């Protein structure tokens, strides 16, 4: 009702997983 | 003829009156938010009872509801300021060391008693043995921290649901509300809430007894004319 | 004199029913000041159990739109030389300067992000900010 | 026209830091025992941070210093612990004392 | 001086102790009540037995509960609760019915204050958990005001003895609700095997409905 | 209980100004020694045990100083921390505690 209310997403903040160092090559 | 007319003039005058303290003059959303009252711990401690007071999590990190805790907090201090109009004892409990000697210190001042050591076993379920048949137990208690050193829940509170003594009782997201009478949710470990809830509890209990000395000596002075 | 049955029912139900019962001689001073001003919910003893299946608390997380401004942010530039005086009610990070400029450009009618960033970014440091980048 | 509670939490300085890895805040001496130092910086928890081995006399109560935030509130999970234990305090490298 | 005290077991318990090996101890249940549905229920250990008649009595007077009674002579609904292994199967009956239950609960419910009642005890006999599961059940029910206060509607008892004529018994306090109270023709409850043999009349028995004395 | 320690102080007052009266002197100058030499010297008693001995102190001594209930006919304790059970030594305990709090705010040989 109100624009100061949370909206839902997912969170911004969120780091990337540390891929092990072979991930994404063959 | 005396009690007649004295019990219903002093003691239920109050009761009709939906605030005859203002107490909610003492705090705001405003104050209250300034003394971050609203900060409690990670998600993974909360305690499920305390859900509903809980308006949400800012990155694993429970959120108190400023909204509901004002309310709860109106409620607390008018009844603190009525068992203390109608002279009852107040007991204020909390084994967090850091405040003890704050707590006591107010406790002192404000009239008040307090208890902010190890709590010994049956100090209330056996006061009759530990102090004397005569011993009066307190009217109300109120716990400003309602867990113990070990984070389990102050022994206090399941004692004085035994006595049937009411609780005041400031509850943190991993505190367990249910057996305490008026809970009031908020942080209960920091210091600026802790201070403000101590000066709140103080200025209610003060203002109560000076209201309740003002309405005896009024009716002292008008039934004697 | 009195019920010690914490587990059943409230102090109010308990002290109430004992003084119909007649156990209870006199009310309790605290009696009247509750009956006049109860709490929202009665303090009645209940068993903390514990979640399982598909139940899940209904906490909810605390986002807003700024957010993901601030997120981007603090990846491309992270924690200026400026520290959090969070004793100031009134502080204004660098952060939430830049998310200010932000929404004041996408008043101004610009929608797309990563074009809006960059103009909010030449705008600070036409203002003299520091906007040292982490890499 | 008051403000509501959502405006303030909104609008709150630690509401913008987002989250407090690695941010920089201004923290209070607000107890000393020998070299450990009791810092607030407006979080819920305190943190405790030895005395440094140079200037370590020139940190004082209310002295003024620098945090390297790593986290508000220091919990964990044990095994078979169904709540997180926690320690009721932050976790911050003293970077130094702040000067005006 | 309002109050009765009623034993209902008293058992020697033998412990086995480092030097003296078997110690006699006596463990005894007592209900204490004034009749006027205030009672309650303690267990007291002692060497002597009189020791653990005083401490079991003086316990009790303090953990009374209070059984809101129908009419001041019965409870207010048909009850069914199990408590451990012992499942009590009471049954609201009208006035002149009697005590029809398990001794230990025709004197529990004489301390209570209960006139008419019938109750089955199945599963585990076991005393104390009779007693406790009796007392949670009874203190657990739901009074004719409740149900008012609960669903908003006038609570109508219809009596056969006085024909038609509906009779209200409890009223809401608050707000009367205009819908009317969905009418499933099915109703969906656990319905208990000896009842409806019972109603049936199958439920052939030597020992059911056998003459007893007054209770 | 706390009319029964005045009844013994005027008790023990009227017993003085006799005891004053039997060794003849002056019963204002009659010191607490002066009360104790004439009572042995009346009353001699070679028990070893000088507790066991008779005595004629202060009710404020013979008595224990633990004096009467800790709460007036209202029934509302003197002491705000007496629900603590030991209202002294915790007392005591934060007094010293306010004492250290004030040395931070501010900043052996005879003796065991
Ligand atoms: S971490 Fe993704 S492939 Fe290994
Ligand atoms: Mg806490």
């Amino acid at each position: 009702s109100n624009e100061d209310l949370p909206i839902s997403m997912e969170n911004p903040y969120k780091e990337p997983l540390k891929k092990c160092i072979l991930c994404g090559k063959h | 003829e005396d009690s007649t007319d004295f019990n219903d003039k002093i003691l239920n005058e109050p009761l009709k009156h939906s605030d005859f303290f203002n107490v909610k003059e003492l705090f705001s959303v405003r104050s209250l938010f300034d003394a971050r009252v609203h900060l409690g711990h990670k998600a993974g401690c909360r305690h499920r009872f305390m859900e509903p007071y809980i308006f949400g999590s800012r990155l694993d990190h429970d959120i108190i509801d400023l909204e509901q805790t004002a309310t709860h907090l109106q409620l607390a201090l008018n009844f603190t300021a009525h068992m203390a109009y109608r002279k009852g004892i107040i007991l204020f409990i909390s084994r967090n060391r850091q405040f003890s000697y704050l707590i006591e210190n107010m406790a002192r001042d404000c009239g008040e008693y307090a208890h902010t050591r190890y709590f010994r076993g049956g100090m209330l379920t056996n006061a009759r043995l530990l102090f004397g048949p005569t011993v009066r137990l307190p009217d109300l208690i109120i716990f400003l921290h309602t867990l113990n050193n070990i984070f389990e829940p102050h022994v206090a509170v399941r004692d004085a649901a035994k006595m049937n003594i009411p609780t005041v009782g400031i509850v943190d997201t991993n505190c367990n509300p249910c057996l305490i009478t008026y809970p009031v949710p908020g942080n209960d470990d920091s210091p600026l809430a802790v201070h403000l809830y101590c000066r709140l509890f103080q200025t209610a209990i003060t203002r109560a007894k000076e209201k309740r000395q003002q309405v005896e000596a009024l009716y002292r002075l008008q039934g004697q004319k | 004199a009195g019920s010690r049955l914490e587990t059943v029912g409230s102090i109010f139900s308990r002290t109430r029913d004992l003084v119909r019962a007649g156990v209870l001689k006199e009310k309790p001073l605290w009696f009247d000041v509750y009956d006049a001003f109860p709490p929202l919910r009665e303090p009645v003893f209940q068993r903390p159990r514990v979640r399982y299946g598909k139940a899940k608390a209904p906490i909810q997380d605390i986002w807003y739109h700024e957010d993901r401004i601030r997120a981007k942010f603090y990846s491309v530039y992270g924690s200026g030389q400026r520290a959090f005086d969070l004793f100031n009610p009134n502080f204004k990070s660098t952060c939430q300067r830049f998310v200010e400029k932000y929404t004041e450009l996408q008043k101004l009618g610009e929608t797309d992000e990563e074009k809006l960033f960059v103009e909010t970014g030449k705008a600070l440091l036409a203002e003299g900010v520091i906007l040292r980048r982490v890499g | 026209n008051v403000e509501s509670f959502a405006s303030m939490l909104r609008h709150s300085p630690l509401t913008q830091m987002g989250p407090a890895k690695d941010k920089l805040v201004i923290g209070r001496i607000f107890h000393i025992v020998e070299n450990d130092l009791y810092i607030d910086f407006g979080g819920k928890f305190h943190c405790v941070c030895r005395r440094p081995e140079v200037d370590g006399e020139k940190y004082q109560k209310g002295t003024r210093v620098r945090l390297r935030l790593l986290d508000l509130e220091l919990t964990s999970r044990f095994l078979g612990a169904t709540t997180d234990t926690t320690v009721l305090e932050a976790n911050a490298v003293l970077l130094g004392i702040q000067e005006s | 001086e309002d109050f009765d005290t009623r034993i209902l077991e008293v058992r020697n318990v033998f412990t086995m102790t480092a030097k003296e090996g078997r110690k006699k101890s006596i463990r005894v249940l007592v209900a204490v009540g004034n009749g006027k549905g205030a009672a309650g229920f303690s267990i007291g250990k002692a060497t002597d037995r009189m020791d653990a008649f005083r401490k079991a009595k003086n316990r009790a007077v303090h953990h009374l509960h209070y059984i809101e009674r129908y009419e001041d002579h019965t409870i207010f609904h048909d009850i069914s609760l199990r408590f451990k292994r012992t499942h009590i199967k009471m049954k609201k009956q009208p006035k002149g019915y009697g005590l029809r239950c398990h001794r230990a609960i025709i004197t529990i419910c004489r301390l209570i204050g209960i006139k008419d009642m019938y109750a089955k005890v199945s599963g585990s006999i076991n005393m104390l958990s009779l007693t406790q599961g009796l007392f949670r059940g009874l203190s657990r029910q739901e009074t004719h005001q409740q149900l008012a206060d609960k669903k908003g509607l006038h609570v109508v008892e219809i009596r056969e003895e006085c024909g038609p004529l509906p009779i209200v018994v409890a009223s809401p306090r608050g707000p009367l609700r205009k819908d009317p109270e969905p009418e499933d023709e099915v109703p969906d409850v656990k319905l208990d095997w000896e009842d409806v043999k019972t109603a049936q009349g199958m439920k052939r028995s030597v020992w059911s409905n056998l003459k007893r004395a007054a209770t | 209980t706390e009319d029964f320690i005045k009844k013994q102080i005027e008790e023990f007052n009227i017993g003085k100004r006799h005891l004053a009266n039997m060794m003849g002197e002056d019963p204002e100058t009659f010191t607490q020694e002066d009360i104790d030499r004439a009572i042995a010297y009346l009353f001699p008693s070679g028990l070893f045990e000088k507790r066991a001995r008779p005595v004629m102190k202060h009710p404020e001594q013979i008595f224990p100083r633990q004096r009467a209930i800790q709460w007036g006919e209202d029934g509302r304790p003197f002491h705000y921390l007496f629900y603590t059970g030991k209202q002294s030594y915790y007392s005591l305990m934060h007094d010293v505690y306010g004492m250290l709090l004030n040395l931070e705010k501010h900043q052996v040989i005879g003796s065991r």
